[PDB]
DNA sequence: TTTTTTTTTTTTTTTTTTTTTTTTTTTTTTTTTTTTTTTTTTTTTTTTT
C-alpha cells in the first residue's frame, strides 16, 4: 500500500469542530485560557471537560464518546493547530499534544466490573484502586543511528500502534547499513517515550460483598506514568481497547483488553483545592475583621453536630492547622504535627469526632484497634516474587504522610502495635529493614486518638494516671490529652439532648420532603458522578440547626478553603512569646503546678514545651499572622493547663 | 547534525592543552599528565572533569550531556590516538592482558604490508586493545537529578543521582570482546559484546578458512578474550526527596572496571552516569513496541555526607587542651545539657584499640545504652549519631527485626542463585548500630546482639543459612527502663530490667532522669524556644563544629593506637577493685564484672586517642572513671 | 546495550601433508611475482 | 513491347526449444503465566506459681 487521504470529509469536519471549541474568545474564553496555561506551565496535555462539549456541540460529544480513538486523533490535530497559533515555537518543541477528557460520562462511567465489552473503542471512566505498576519504562519512538563507515546518520519512525494491527516490518530496528555497515545507535539523539502499565481493581467498599474482585488493565503513556502508586484510588479516563495478539496461524477468538489512558486523577480531589479571587478577598477580609476571636469561632463551628466539648474542638483545629517543623541545618528535625488522644466514658461523641476529620481534612486515614496490625499501620517489606527483590509496601500511617491518622479505638490495640507507634509520633517517619533493603519512610502525619478507659467507663475516684491504661512514654507522645467524661448533671444533659433532638429533626433543603435516604445500590452510583473526584459565603444560613439567631457559624466549604490557605503560614516565635512560654513551663513543670486532690492526666516533659510552641503556632496561624503572639502563647497554655490536670474525686 | 571528525580534533586539543595551577600554583596540563601515566600503564581510569570542558568550550559540554555514549566513545577514541606520542619508554608488562596485547600488535606489524587495504573485519577491534577507561565528572552546572525524575526524555544524557546504596553485587568477570581460535587456521576471532546476552560464534571468518573453505570451527576462550570488573547496584531515593505519600524510587546501576568496588550498601552516593536502555527481548510483551529496561551507567561514584571519602590552626585545636570538651559539646548541640552523655557518645565514635594476644581477640567497641526518662533527647541523640558516624544504622521498635538486623538469604538478579544480605549489624560492621527502643526488641533480637556486642559476628543456623557474620559494630541503644519512668521506689536491676548478662555488655549504662527544676527547666525552655525560633542553638562560647569537621577529626583520632604502661596497671587496678568492691557493699549496684575493667581500659584508650597521644595516662583513666561514675549520677 | 550489533572481527593467522588451497594460492602468487625470464647477457 | 519460369518475400502459421516465471502450502513443539502445594521461619494469641 502506502495511500493517503485527500482531504477526508469527517476528519475535516471534525477537527473544524474542534477548534471551534477550543478557539473560546466570542464565547467565555475558558479552554483558550486553558490552552494558554498549559502552553506556560510547560505542558502538552489539555483536559477538556466533556460537559461543555455537550454544551457547545452535542453530536460532537457523542461520536467522540462513542468512537474515541479516530475523533481523539482529529481534537489533538485541532489542538496542536491551536496551540501553534496561540504560541508557535511552543506547539514546535511537543511532536504531539494531548488531550485528557473529564466531566460526566453517563453510561460511560463504569467500574472494573462492569466495564464490558460493549464499551470496546469508546470512551470511559472507571474507578478502582491500583492494585500493581509496573516499572516506567521507556518505549522507542524515534531512533537515531550512526553509519561510522559512511558517516551517514538514519532515523527510524516507530508509530503507536499498541491497539492496531502492527506488521513485523513496523518493529525491526537497525543494525546494519544498506551493504552491511554495522549502525551505532544514538542514544541522546533518539527520542522515547516512557510506558507503564497499571491494574485498577474494583473498590473493596464497593464491590458486591460476596465475591472475588473485577480488575481491568490500564496503559500509561507519557505525563499519566508515575500518576498512581499501589493502593491509590484513582479515577482512569480513558479508551477501552483490544490488544493485538501475536501473529499465528490459529486463533482462538480471545481478545486481551485494555484501558488506553487520557486522563487519570486521584481520589484526592480534596487533597487539591481551587481557589478564586472572590475566594481569597473573602479568606483575607474574614481574618482582618476579627483578628482575635477568630479562632474561637473556627473551633465552635467544627463538629456542628457535637455540642460541647470547647476546648477539645479547639485542639482539633490547632490539629487541623498543625504546628511549624524546624529542619535544622544539620539535618536534625523538630515535629510540627500535633497528636491528640481522647480518653472517655461511653458515648461521648469521641468516635463521631474522629469521624468529623475523617470527612474533613486531607489526606486522613481512618484505623480501628485491631483491625491495623503490624504492618498495616507502618510499613511492610514484601518480596516482589517476579523479580525476586524486596519491596516498600506503605501502611496507614505513611499513607497519612501530611495528613491525618484517626485511631479509633486505641485502647484495643496490642502493644506491639502501640510501640510500633512510636517512632511515628515523634520522629514523624518510619524506620524498617529486611536484608535486602532498607528503607526510611515518612510518615508525617498527626494521630487523633479516641480510646475507652480501663473497666470501660471512667472511675472519677481514681487517678486518671490508672483509668487510662497508657505508660508514661506513650502517653508523652499525646501532646494533648483529653478526658471526657459523662457528667449526669440533669442541665447539660438538658443542653444535649436539645441539641440531639434537633438534629434529629432536622431535614435537608428541599430535597427531601418525608422520605428515606437512599442506600446506592453499586449501580445507582455510576448512574451519578463520583463526588471524590469531582470538581463559600464564609457563614451558614440559619434555621434550627442552632435554636437562636445569636452567633454566626462558618461555612464548611469556606473554611476548608481557609484552613488550607492558613496551613501554608508560617509563624515565627516572638520573644516576648517564648519568654512566657519558657516561664509557663517552668511554671507548670512544678509541684505548685497541681492543687491537692488534683492529678497529672500526662507527664510534663519537654515534649510539653514543644506542645506549648506547637499548639501557640497553629493559634497564630489561625489568625494567619505570621508571628507568635502572646495571645498565642496564652491561648496554648490554657489548652495544656486545662487537658494535662484532673481533681480526683473521694 | 555535527561532524564527529571536527568533534575529534576538538577533544584532542583539550586534552593536549589544557592546563591548571593544581599544584601550588603551577600550570601543569592536568591531562597530558594523566596520558603519560596512560600510556605507560601506571594508571586506568581517566576522568574527564566537564567543568574543565567548559572553561574554555561550554557547547561541547552541552554536546556531551545531551549525548553522552558517543562522547565517551569520542573521548576513548582521542585517547587511544594520543597514547603513543605520549609514551617515553616501554611499559614493563604488568600483566597478561598486556602480552596479549603485545604479541597481536607485534604479529600485525610483522605481517603489515601498510600500502595493502585489508578489509574492515579484519583487525583488532578499538576495545579489545585498550586497558583504560574514560569516565566523565558531570559538570557542576547540570544539577543532580531525582531518581524518580530521571525518565525517558534522558535517555543517552548525562546525569547525576544522589541516593543509598540498598543492594551491590560482587565483582564478576562482564565479558567485553570474546577471543576465539580455530582448530584449522591459526587466527582469532574477536566479538564485541554488546548485548547483555550473546549467542558464541561457530564458524571461523579467518581469510585462510575461507580460501580453503574448511570447516574451521572455532573455539571460545577465556585466556585471549576480554573481561571488565562488573558489579550491579540498586540505589535508593533519599528520604528527603520522595513525594508525601510514596516509598523512595530505586535505580539500577551498572558498575564497572575502576568504578567498581567503591559503594557498599548503606553508602549515600552521588552518581554520574548515562542513562541508557536494555532491550526487553523474549518477554512476550502485552503491548507491542520496542520496551526496555534502564539503569544508570556509572562515570564517577562520590561517597557523600557521612559516608564521605589540615591547616596550621586545625592542628591548633587539635593541640589544645579542651579539644575534647570541644568535639564533646559539637555532639548535637540543639540538645541542650547532657554534656557527659555527649562526652560517652564521642568516645564511643572514636572507641577503643583491639586486642589480640595469642589467638583471644577481645574487642575495642564501645557500647552505650542511654535508658532514660521520656522525653530526654535519646532518639534524637541516637538519631543524631546516625547522621554523623560513617558507617551507622538506624533501627528502632521492631520494624526492622530478624533478617533486618542479621543476614537473610535472597535471590539474586545478575546471574540467579542465593546471595547472603545483611541487616543492620552487617551494613553497620566496623561502625555503630543504633538501636532505638532497645526495650521492646524481640527476644531473638536480643540474643543475636548478645553475639554481636561480645564476639563481634552473628552465627546463623537456619535452613538457607549457615554462615557466621562480621558484626563489628558499637551498639547504641536506647530504652525506657521499666514502665516508661524510673521510679526511686525500686532498686536499679529492677527499672532498668536488663538481665546481668546484656547489662554487662555495655561499658557505660547511662541513666537519665528528667527531675523538674524550676531553673534547669528555664534553661532548657530558653534553648528550645531559641531552637524553635531561628533553626539553630543558641550561641554559646565556642561555635560547634562541622559535621564534615567532626568526621575528620575522630577519623584521624581512630588510627591511632595508645598503648596501656605497665605504670598505670596497679593504678586501673586499684580503680576496678574499688569499683567491684562498691558493687558488693552497695545494695542498689548493677553487676560488675571483669568486664568492667575492660571498659575501663578501653574508655581511657579512647581518651587517649582524643588526645592523639600514643600513650594512656592518667588523666585518661581518670576521666574514664568519672565517667563510668557519672552514668549512674542521676538515681542519687 | 541490547539494540546495536557490531560485527565479527579476525585478525591475520599467527603461523602454524596435501597442500591446501591456501599454500596453493601462495605458490601462485610466488611464480607470478618470482618467474624470470631472459639469460645473463640479455 | 505483348507473352513466361525462377526468384523472393511478405504472410500465414506450425514447431520447438530453452529459459524464465508461476504456483502450491499446516503442524508440532515450547514456554510463559497463572494457580496450586509445602517445608521452614517466624510471630501472634493461648496458660502458670
Ligand atoms: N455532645 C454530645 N455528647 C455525647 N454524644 C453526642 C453528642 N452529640 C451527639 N452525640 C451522639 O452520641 C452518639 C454516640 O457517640 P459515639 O458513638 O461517637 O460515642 P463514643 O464516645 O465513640 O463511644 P465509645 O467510647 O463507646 O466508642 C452518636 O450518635 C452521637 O451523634
Ligand atoms: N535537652 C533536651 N532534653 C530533652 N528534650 C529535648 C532537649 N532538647 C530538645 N528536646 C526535645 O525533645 C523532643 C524529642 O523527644 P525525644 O526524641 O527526646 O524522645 P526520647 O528521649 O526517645 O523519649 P522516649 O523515651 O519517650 O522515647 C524533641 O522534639 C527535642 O526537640
Ligand atoms: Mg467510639
Ligand atoms: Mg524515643
Ligand atoms: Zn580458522
Amino acid at each position: 500500500a502506502g495511500t493517503v487521504v485527500l482531504d477526508d470529509v469527517e476528519l475535516r469536519e471534525a477537527q473544524r469542530d474542534y477548534l471551534d471549541f477550543l478557539d473560546d474568545e466570542e464565547d467565555q474564553g475558558i479552554y483558550q485560557s486553558k490552552v494558554r496555561e498549559l502552553i506556560s506551565d510547560n505542558q502538552y496535555r489539555l483536559i477538556v471537560n466533556v460537559n461543555d462539549l455537550r454544551r457547545k456541540n452535542e453530536k460532537r460529544a457523542n461520536r467522540l464518546l462513542n468512537n474515541a480513538f479516530e475523533e481523539l486523533v482529529a481534537f489533538q490535530r485541532a489542538l496542536k493547530d491551536f496551540v501553534a497559533s496561540i504560541d508557535a515555537t511552543y506547539a514546535k518543541q511537543y511532536e504531539e499534544f494531548y488531550v485528557g477528557l473529564e466531566g460526566s460520562f453517563g453510561s460511560k462511567h463504569v467500574s472494573p466490573r462492569t466495564l464490558t465489552s460493549c464499551f470496546l473503542s469508546c470512551v470511559v471512566c472507571v474507578e478502582g484502586i491500583v492494585t500493581k505498576c509496573s516499572l516506567v519504562r521507556p518505549k522507542v519512538v524515534r531512533s537515531v543511528h550512526y553509519c561510522p563507515a559512511t558517516k551517514k546518520t538514519i532515523e527510524r519512525r516507530y508509530s503507536d500502534l499498541t491497539t492496531l494491527v502492527a506488521f513485523p516490518s513496523s518493529s525491526v530496528y537497525p543494525t546494519k547499513d544498506e551493504e552491511n555497515n554495522p549502525l551505532e545507535t544514538e542514544y541522546g539523539l533518539s527520542v522515547y517515550k516512557d510506558h507503564q502499565t497499571i491494574t485498577i481493581q474494583e473498590m473493596p467498599e464497593k464491590a458486591p460483598a460476596g465475591q472475588l474482585p473485577r480488575s481491568v488493565d490500564v496503559i500509561l503513556d507519557d505525563d499519566l506514568v508515575d500518576k498512581a502508586k499501589p493502593g491509590d484510588r484513582v479515577q482512569v479516563v480513558g479508551t477501552y481497547r483490544c490488544l493485538p495478539g501475536k501473529k499465528g496461524g490459529y486463533t482462538s477468538g480471545t481478545f486481551r483488553t485494555v484501558l488506553i489512558a487520557c486522563n487519570v486523577k486521584q481520589m484526592s480531589k480534596d487533597a487539591q483545592p481551587s481557589f478564586s479571587a472572590e475566594d481569597i478577598a473573602k479568606i483575607k477580609k474574614f481574618s482582618k475583621t476579627r483578628s482575635k476571636d477568630i479562632f474561637d469561632q473556627l473551633a465552635k463551628s467544627l463538629a456542628p453536630s457535637i455540642h460541647g466539648h470547647d476546648y477539645v474542638k479547639k485542639a482539633i483545629l490547632c490539629l487541623l492547622l498543625g504546628g511549624v517543623e524546624r529542619d535544622l541545618e544539620n539535618g536534625s528535625h523538630i515535629r510540627g504535627d500535633i497528636n491528640i488522644l481522647l480518653i472517655g466514658d461511653p458515648s461521648v461523641a469521641k468516635s463521631q469526632l474522629l469521624r468529623y476529620v475523617l470527612c474533613t481534612a486531607p489526606r486522613a486515614i481512618p484505623t480501628t484497634g485491631r483491625g491495623s496490625s503490624g504492618v498495616g499501620l507502618t510499613a511492610a517489606v514484601t518480596t516482589d516474587q517476579e523479580t525476586g527483590e524486596r519491596r516498600l509496601e506503605a501502611g496507614a500511617m505513611v499513607l497519612a504522610d501530611r495528613g491525618v491518622v484517626c485511631i479509633d479505638e486505641f485502647d484495643k490495640m496490642s502493644d506491639m502495635d502501640r510501640t510500633a507507634i512510636h517512632e511515628v509520633m515523634e520522629q514523624g517517619r518510619v524506620t524498617i529493614a529486611k536484608a535486602g533493603i532498607h528503607a526510611r519512610l515518612n510518615a508525617r502525619c498527626s494521630v487523633l486518638a479516641a480510646a475507652n478507659p480501663v473497666y470501660g467507663r471512667y472511675d472519677q475516684y481514681k487517678t486518671p494516671m490508672e483509668n487510662i491504661g497508657l505508660q508514661d512514654s506513650l502517653l508523652s507522645r499525646f501532646d494533648l490529652l483529653f478526658i471526657m467524661l459523662d457528667q449526669m448533671d440533669p442541665e447539660q444533659d438538658r443542653e444535649i439532648s436539645d441539641h440531639v433532638l434537633r438534629m434529629h429533626r432536622y431535614r435537608a433543603p428541599g430535597e427531601q420532603d418525608g422520605d428515606a435516604m437512599p442506600l446506592g445500590s453499586a449501580v445507582d452510583i455510576l448512574a451519578t458522578d463520583d463526588p471524590n473526584f469531582s470538581q463559600y459565603e464564609k457563614h451558614d444560613n440559619l434555621l434550627h440547626g442552632t435554636k437562636k439567631k445569636k452567633e454566626k457559624m462558618v461555612s464548611a466549604a469556606f473554611m476548608k478553603k481557609y484552613i488550607h490557605v492558613a496551613k501554608i503560614i508560617k509563624p515565627v516565635l516572638t520573644q516576648e512569646s517564648a519568654t512566657y512560654i519558657a516561664e509557663e513551663y517552668s511554671r507548670l513543670r512544678s509541684q505548685d503546678s497541681m492543687s491537692s486532690d488534683t492529678a497529672r492526666t500526662s507527664p510534663v516533659t519537654a515534649r510539653t514545651l514543644e506542645t506549648l510552641i506547637r499548639l501557640a503556632t497553629a493559634h497564630a496561624k489561625a489568625r494567619m499572622s505570621k508571628t507568635v503572639d502572646l495571645q498565642d502563647a496564652e491561648e496554648a497554655v490554657e489548652l495544656v493547663q486545662y487537658a494535662y490536670f484532673k481533681k480526683v474525686l473521694e | 547534525l555535527k561532524d564527529y571528525a571536527l568533534e575529534k580534533e576538538k577533544v584532542k586539543k583539550f586534552l593536549q592543552e589544557f592546563y591548571q595551577d593544581d599544584e601550588l600554583g603551577k600550570k601543569q596540563f592536568k591531562y597530558g599528565n594523566q596520558l603519560v601515566r596512560l600510556a605507560h600503564r601506571e594508571q586506568v581510569a581517566l576522568y574527564v572533569d566537564l567543568d574543565d570542558v567548559a572553561e574554555d568550550d561550554p557547547e561541547l559540554v552541552d554536546s556531551i550531556c545531551e549525548n553522552a555514549r558517543r562522547y565517551a566513545k569520542l573521548f576513548a577514541d582521542a585517547v587511544q590516538e594520543l597514547l603513543p606520542q605520549y609514551k617515553e619508554r616501554e611499559v614493563v608488562n604488568k600483566d597478561v592482558l598486556d602480552v596479549y596485547i603485545e604479541h597481536r600488535l607485534m604479529m600485525e606489524q610483522r605481517s603489515r604490508d601498510p600500502g595493502m587495504v585489508r578489509s574492515p573485519q579484519n583487525q583488532y577491534p578499538a576495545e579489545l586493545m585498550r586497558r583504560f577507561e574514560l569516565y566523565f565528572q558531570g559538570p557542576s552546572s547540570n544539577k543532580p537529578r531525582v531518581i524518580r525524575e530521571v525518565r525517558a526524555d534522558s535517555v543517552g544524557k548525562l546525569v547525576t543521582v544522589r541516593g543509598i546504596v540498598t543492594r551491590v553485587s560482587e565483582v564478576k568477570p562482564k565479558m567485553v570482546v570474546a577471543t576465539y581460535t580455530c582448530d584449522q587456521c591459526g587466527a582469532e576471532t574477536y566479538q564485541p559484546i554488546q548485548s547483555p546476552t550473546f549467542m558464541p560464534l561457530i564458524m571461523c571468518p579467518s581469510q585462510e578458512c575461507q580460501t580453503n573453505r574448511s570447516g574451521g570451527r572455532l573455539y571460545l576462550q577465556t585466556r585471549g578474550s576480554r573481561f571488565i570488573k562488573f558489579q550491579e547496584m540498586k540505589m535508593q531515593e533519599h528520604s528527603d526527596q520522595v513525594p508525601v505519600g510514596n516509598i523512595p524510587r530505586s535505580i539500577t546501576v551498572l558498575v564497572e572496571g575502576e568504578n567498581t568496588r567503591i559503594a557498599q550498601p548503606g553508602d549515600h552516593v552521588s552518581v554520574t552516569g548515562i542513562f541508557l536502555p536494555i532491550l526487553r527481548t523474549g518477554f512476550r510483551q502485552v503491548v507491542q513496541g520496542l520496551l526496555s529496561e534502564t539503569y544508570l551507567e556509572a562515570h564517577r561514584i562520590v561517597k557523600m555526607n557521612k559516608s564521605e571519602d589540615l591547616t596550621r590552626e586545625e592542628l591548633r585545636q587539635i593541640a589544645e587542651e579542651d579539644f575534647y570538651e570541644k568535639l564533646a559539646a559539637s555532639i548535637a548541640p540543639e540538645i541542650y545539657g547532657h554534656e557527659d552523655v555527649k562526652k560517652a557518645l564521642l568516645l564511643l565514635l572514636v572507641g577503643g584499640v583491639d586486642q589480640s594476644p595469642r589467638g583471644m581477640k577481645i574487642r575495642g567497641n564501645i557500647n552505650i545504652c542511654l535508658m532514660g526518662d521520656p522525653g530526654v533527647a535519646k532518639s534524637q541523640l541516637l538519631s543524631y549519631i546516625d547522621r554523623l558516624a560513617p558507617r551507622s544504622q538506624y533501627t528502632t521498635g521492631r520494624g526492622s527485626s530478624g533478617v533486618g538486623l542479621t543476614a537473610a538469604v535472597l535471590r539474586d538478579s545478575v546471574s540467579g542463585e542465593l546471595t547472603l544480605e545483611g541487616g543492620a549489624l552487617v551494613l553497620a560492621d566496623q561502625g555503630v548500630c543504633c538501636i532505638d527502643e532497645f526495650d521492646k526488641m524481640a527476644e531473638a533480637d536480643r540474643t543475636a546482639i548478645h553475639e554481636v556486642m561480645e564476639q563481634q559476628t552473628i552465627s546463623i543456623a537456619k535452613a538457607g543459612i549457615l554462615t557466621t557474620l562480621n558484626a563489628r559494630c558499637s551498639i547504641l541503644a536506647a530504652a525506657n527502663p521499666a514502665y516508661g519512668r524510673y521510679n526511686p521506689r525500686r532498686s536499679l536491676e529492677q527499672n532498668i530490667q536488663l538481665p546481668a548478662a546484656l547489662l554487662s555488655r555495655f561499658d557505660l549504662l547511662w541513666l537519665i532522669q528528667d527531675r523538674p527544676d524550676r531553673d534547669n527547666d528555664l534553661r532548657l525552655a530558653q534553648h528550645i524556644t531559641y531552637v524553635h525560633q531561628h533553626s539553630r542553638q543558641p550561641p554559646s562560647q565556642f561555635e560547634p563544629l562541622d559535621m564534615k569537621l567532626m568526621r575528620r577529626y575522630i577519623a584521624m583520632c581512630r588510627e591511632k593506637q595508645p598503648m596501656v604502661p605497665e605504670s598505670l596497671a596497679d593504678y586501673i587496678t586499684a580503680a576496678y577493685v574499688e569499683m567491684r568492691r562498691e558493687a558488693w557493699a552497695s545494695k542498689d549496684a548493677t553487676y560488675t564484672s571483669a568486664r568492667t575493667l575492660l571498659a575501663i581500659l578501653r574508655l581511657s584508650t579512647a581518651l587517649a586517642r582524643l588526645r592523639m597521644v600514643d600513650v594512656v595516662e592518667k588523666e585518661d583513666v581518670n576521666e574514664a572513671i568519672r565517667l563510668m561514675e557519672m552514668s549512674k549520677d542521676s538515681l542519687l | 546495550s541490547g539494540f546495536d550489533d557490531p560485527g565479527i572481527f579476525y585478525s591475520d593467522s599467527f603461523g602454524g601433508g596435501q597442500a591446501r588451497k591456501s599454500q596453493l594460492q601462495r605458490r601462485f602468487k610466488e611464480f607470478l611475482r618470482q618467474y624470470r625470464v631472459g639469460t645473463d647477457r640479455t
